[PDB]
């Protein structure tokens, strides 16, 4: 129902930006195993700093 | 003998005078079937979203 707002033609391809799809990739790895032992498999960007 | 074998080189029929030619035909068929499937694989990947 949300995608129907976009009205994306079936024949066009490239339905979603690659990184938006990689977000699902990282999310599924996190869901399968949230431990760092499985996080280590794919790239991430960590934002860390002083309080 | 070198001259006669050159005449052998010239004529392909003189190579398949005895009809045991499975070797050459089978090799050609293997290579061409691999090309067939290689192109069909990309075509079907285009069917999955390129429609």
């Amino acid at each position: 129902v949300l995608q129907k707002d976009d009205k994306g033609i079936h024949h066009r391809k490239l339905k979603k930006s690659l990184i938006d799809m990689y977000s699902e990739v990282l999310d599924v790895l996190s869901d399968y195993d949230a431990s760092y032992n499985t996080q280590d498999h794919l790239p991430r960007v960590v934002v860390v700093g002083d309080q | 003998v070198k001259e006669v074998l050159e005449d052998f080189a010239e004529d392909g029929e003189k190579k398949i005078k005895l009809l045991t030619g499975k070797r050459v035909q089978l090799a050609e068929d293997l290579k061409k079937v691999r090309e067939i499937q290689e192109k069909l694989d990309a075509f079907i990947e285009a069917l999955h979203q390129e429609k």
